RNA sequence: CAAGGAACUCUGCAAAUUAACCCCGUAAGUUAGCGAGAAGGGGUGCUUAUGUAAAAGUAAGCCGCAGUGAAGAACGAGGGG
RNA sequence: AGCGAAAUUCCUAGUCGGGUAAAUUCCGUCCCGCUUGAAUGGUGUAACCAUCUCUUGACUGUCUCGGCUAUAGACUCGGUG
RNA sequence: ACCUCGAUGUCGACUCAUCUCAUCCUCGAGCUGAAGCAGGUUCGAAGGGUUCGGCUGUUCGCCGAUUAAAGAGAUACGUGAGUUGGGUUCAAACCGUCGUGAGACAGGUUGGUCCCUAUCUAUUGUGCCCGUAGGAAGAUUGAAGAGUGUUGCUUCUAGUACGAGAGGACCGAAGCGAGGACACCUCUUAUGCUCCAGUUGUAGCGCCAGCUGCACCGCUGGGUAGUAACGUGUCUAUUAGAUAAACGCUGAAAGCAUCUAAGUGUGAAACUAUCUCAAAGAUUAAUCUUCCCAUUUCGCAAGAAAGUAAGAGCCGUCAAAGACGAUGACGUUGAUAGGUUACAGGUGUAAGCAUAGUGAUAUGUUGAGCUGAGUAAUACUAAUUGCUCGAGGACU
């Protein structure tokens, strides 16, 4: 393991171009009508009607 | 030599005693009569073979193109298909009765996909040696170490091409020959075959006439345990 | 290796499983990792099913899986389970508890899930 | 599998006590010690009353193996001890009153000289 | 399509036996084995105590040890095997299905044998 | 980790076994101290009764893979400087 | 005097006996002592050595002949770097 | 002393081998003061193999043991960004020799400081997006590649021939071998630490019992699925071609002979395939099949709302898959995983009661109890009623 110079600038960005974070495909909520995300809980808390998450 | 073929799934490993003071592990392969997808006579196809479909699934679990070709060819929706080569004597909608097309004693070959192993060491699939297991010096016991190609001014000052390094090990469709035939069960359309088949128990098993021999029938070695009280 | 934190061990895992199953029996809702929820629910439902035979042999058999809490203790937990929790669960052949997947945790971005017991 | 330098007692009535392998007859990386395999031995301990010099390099045939041997008939004959017989110049033993059983795995190779007088063949 | 895995046993209806008594790993039995050299066929009544009684239907193997000239000779046989006759002699009591400590047992030092 | 037991090399270096207590036994040499706890062998669990201040122990019986039962215990012998 | 290929021998792997199928490792044996050798003392010596050598019983993953069980790193994820 | 002194780690031991043939054999053949077997030289000739020990720091060197075989050369006398260092290029302690002397002995016994978190090219497998050119889903193939290209004994033919006899075959057929590959771990092994059981101390579960923690995980014996091997099955062939060594045929130069001048066949373990496997980013994008698409009017031309419907993807369950990706099935109409029950299979008569026992305890209840993976029913639980890219022959 050894290197004899420093890295470039564009290739450095290309290496960091593969470091993109994960994406999130949102989903609509029929339980309450607010924003939500797929396979997760809603904002109000209702799930299969079963309201389970408290806002406060 | 029109090499007949048959598909199935290996659904068991057993051991059946035979003659000549020996026992032979006899596996079982289960399948159902398949439906031919088509035939190829070599004039522009560049080879002669027969595409056969199998693993029939229900209609709502298949894409429109393939299933549409299936009903247009008088076939049911199937999950898989493959071409058996050097064999074209098919007719349309032929239900596969393998116990008649294959006798009880020929030496046949079997193709199957192996069990996947991912990224493993080099002692498997290449069969090399490892470092010092003991003897009390340092802490190496399994490594490659020497990968020398040249160390100097112009000896090689590079590396060779082609690596005997295991990639995604396992799950490769390979054909092994010299498998004998043992018996048949028409009730379940199952075939008892000498020797286990590669891959997970239940994987694809293709049985065809072998190339090492043109098919030599051997008699059944009578060792059935009819010894009751 | 030199002296250090041993990470996580099977004994620790089973002890944590016992801790959470006793806690959820005490209250009825526990937040955790989904993997741990799947690990715990097997023993949880097996024990609930065992509680429906209603004999002292079951009382002996279930004793190696109960821990105390601030509100209740092992004896109180087992008596409550045998008296009121079990008679409700005679109308379901398994699937006694429910796990609901929440959002990621705010400390390590871990998939969180809340496990509760509802008939 | 027994490798080398192993000590074993005698079975045929010859008059020796301890013997050790001096040359394993076979091939490179044989790594197997099945029965009926000829081997070259040296008598590590021969009392003077016997007919074999102590340390005489001679030919033996192993009839018992503490390692064992997996039978392919579906049965399995296993020995818990290592024993052999000293063959004199073709296949015949130097002992007469055979003591202990002998395996049938060497019957396929003949050796009727030993098996015509042994106690039992298994 | 479906693999019931009952076909494992549905094909075993050929290699089975019903003459073998149900014994344990602490019982003394005997078995006659033929030795056919094309004439003067011998019969070996190999007898002794069992050290393992286990099987899965085709894996029904068992180990039996005899003492000849002081030498303990142990042989294993599959239940589904031609040219055997498993004749039971006496049944003791054992706690495990595979034991190996009795090879050190000798006369006036063996375990108590059940009637 | 079945089996080989130092065959790998200068290669017995971490590697196993002997251990606590109790009862025999212990070679050569010795300047008479030793060697020596040489080396080599055997027992320890439970119950009953006896011992005693208890202690081990004692006699009878019991079991199984064991009975310092887990955690704590010495490998050496011979030749040369 | 003593010992002698030495804790030291160019010729040397000198030679003999044995352990060793195999042994400049070990011991003793002879001696043109290149250049051994009594107060930079010798010969041998009684136990012992957190020294080495070889033989021996005992213990083997020491290799035959590979890994196993689980973690710890490792690898993805989030925070710092 | 040409090139490196502002380094370009040199003996090893080790795993891996690679290249050459001026080869040891497995090959074929020529000839031989080759009666035959057993032979010897040479030719074409590198596909493959060419071991296990002690001894010397030592790959140098001795012999031991076999096999058809224990061949030689080059890789920094191969490989310390691969590991300890045994002499040797750290020290010294001691013997001997020598210098008047600090000290030298390339003589001798002993010990003896090996760091590197992988940047780029090759590189093992997969990936982000894109192309395969109306869109999408498949089926293919074979330019070029890889493995396979190893090999002995016994029996029959055959003690037949030859040779007075001894000695004693070359060919072919079968079995058995060795190494290696491939598969499964049905049998057996180590292992299978939230499985069971024997099982002791201590301290907890109110106490006796029956549980619990630690004692490796208390030790020990087994064991579901499953890993691997020492577990068991196969294979090294046949065939189309072709020169090579050698024999040639007709046959001239050189009125014949003469393999050569035209072709011809016999024709090497070697060569190309036949055997097995990936493969069109193989842009030489090669070949084929299927499914889908039809709302004027503008805007640098076909979108002004239709904007896949063919499908694929985000996400969850799975998973014998498995560094993350990854591919495959399921997505509620869903048996896709988990659960309840049942089964395979394994552990082993559960606790308690009763009888005898003052009491260690023996028997019945009981083939009872139990378990993480293997199997079956079962929507009992979850994967719900979601979101993104994504239709019109642009061009020959």
């Amino acid at each position: 393991a050894v290197q004899q110079r420093r890295s470039s600038k564009h290739r450095r960005d290309k290496r960091r171009s593969h470091d993109a974070l994960t994406a999130q495909a949102l989903s609509v909520c029929q339980k309450c009508g607010k924003k939500k995300l797929f396979h997760r809980v809603c904002s109000c808390g209702m799930y299969g009607d079963l309201r389970v998450k408290k806002a406060y | 030599m029109e090499i007949r073929g048959i598909f199935g799934v290996k659904v068991g490993m057993s051991q059946v005693f035979t003659t000549n003071n020996e026992r032979l592990p006899i596996t079982v392969i289960y399948c159902e009569p398949n439906q031919v997808a088509g035939v190829k006579t070599e004039a522009k196809d560049k080879y002669s073979a027969t595409l056969l479909s199998f693993d029939t699934v229900e209609n709502k679990k298949l894409n429109k193109p393939q299933q549409g070709f299936f009903e247009k060819n008088n076939l049911k929706p199937t999950k898989h298909l493959q071409e058996i080569r050097n064999m074209t004597g098919f007719e349309m909608g032929q239900q596969i009765t393998p116990q008649n097309l294959f006798q009880v004693g020929e030496y046949v070959d079997v193709s199957a996909i192996s069990k996947g192993r991912g990224f493993t060491g080099a002692i498997k699939r290449w069969n090399f040696k490892i470092g010092p297991l003991g003897h009390g010096a340092g802490y190496p016991h399994r490594f490659q170490g020497s990968v020398q190609a040249g160390r100097g001014g112009a000896s090689a000052q590079r590396v060779f091409k082609g690596k005997k390094m295991s990639g995604h090990y396992g799950h490769e469709k390979v054909t092994v020959q010299n498998l004998r035939i043992v018996g048949f069960d028409e009730a379940n359309m199952l075939v008892l075959v000498s020797g286990a088949i590669a891959g997970p128990e239940g994987g694809v098993v293709l049985i065809r006439t072998a190339k090492k021999k043109p098919g030599v029938v051997k008699p059944i070695e009578l060792a059935v345990q009819t010894e009751k009280a | 290796s030199y002296i250090n934190k041993p990470g996580k061990t099977s004994a620790w895992r089973v002890m944590t499983v016992r801790q959470q199953v006793s806690a959820v029996l005490a209250y009825g809702k526990i937040e955790t990792t989904l993997k741990k929820a799947k690990n715990t629910q097997k023993r949880l439902d097996k024990l609930i099913t065992l509680a429906k035979v209603d004999n002292f042999n079951n009382r002996r058999q279930v004793k190696k899986w109960l821990l105390n809490t601030n509100l209740f203790d092992v004896d109180q937990l087992m008596d409550h389970l045998f008296s009121k929790v079990a008679p409700k669960y005679e109308k379901t052949p398994g699937g006694y508890s429910r796990v609901l997947k929440l959002g990621p945790r705010r400390g390590d971005a871990t998939e969180m899930a809340i496990l509760q017991l509802t008939d | 599998m027994v490798s080398f330098m192993t000590r074993l007692n005698v079975a045929d009535n010859t008059g020796a006590k301890q013997v050790g392998i001096i040359k394993v007859l076979g091939s490179t990386r044989k790594r197997y010690a099945f029965l009926g395999d000829v081997v070259v031995v040296s008598v590590k301990d021969a009392i003077p009353s016997g007919m074999v010099k102590k340390g005489q390099v001679l030919r033996a045939v192993i009839v018992r193996t503490k390692k064992g041997q997996q039978r392919k008939d579906g049965t399995h004959l296993k020995f818990d001890d290592n024993a052999c017989v000293l063959i004199k110049e073709d296949k015949s033993p130097r002992g007469t009153r055979i003591f202990g059983p002998v395996a049938r795995e060497l019957r396929e190779r003949g050796y009727n000289k030993i098996l015509s007088l042994a106690v039992e063949v298994v | 399509k479906i693999n019931k895995q009952a076909l494992i046993d549905l094909v075993e209806q050929k290699q089975l036996k019903a003459y073998v008594p149900e014994f344990s790993a602490g019982d003394e039995v005997n078995v006659a084995i033929k030795l056919k050299e094309k004439e003067k066929v011998r019969i070996q009544n190999f007898t002794g105590t069992v050290l393992r009684r286990r099987g899965k239907g085709i894996s029904e193997t068992f180990i039996v040890r005899k003492t000849t000239d002081g030498i303990p000779i142990e042989k294993n046989f599959q239940i589904h095997n031609p040219n055997i006759s498993i004749e039971l002699k006496r049944r003791g009591k054992v706690r495990r299905a595979y034991i190996s400590y009795m090879r050190e047992r000798s006369g006036k030092a063996a375990k108590i044998k059940e009637r």
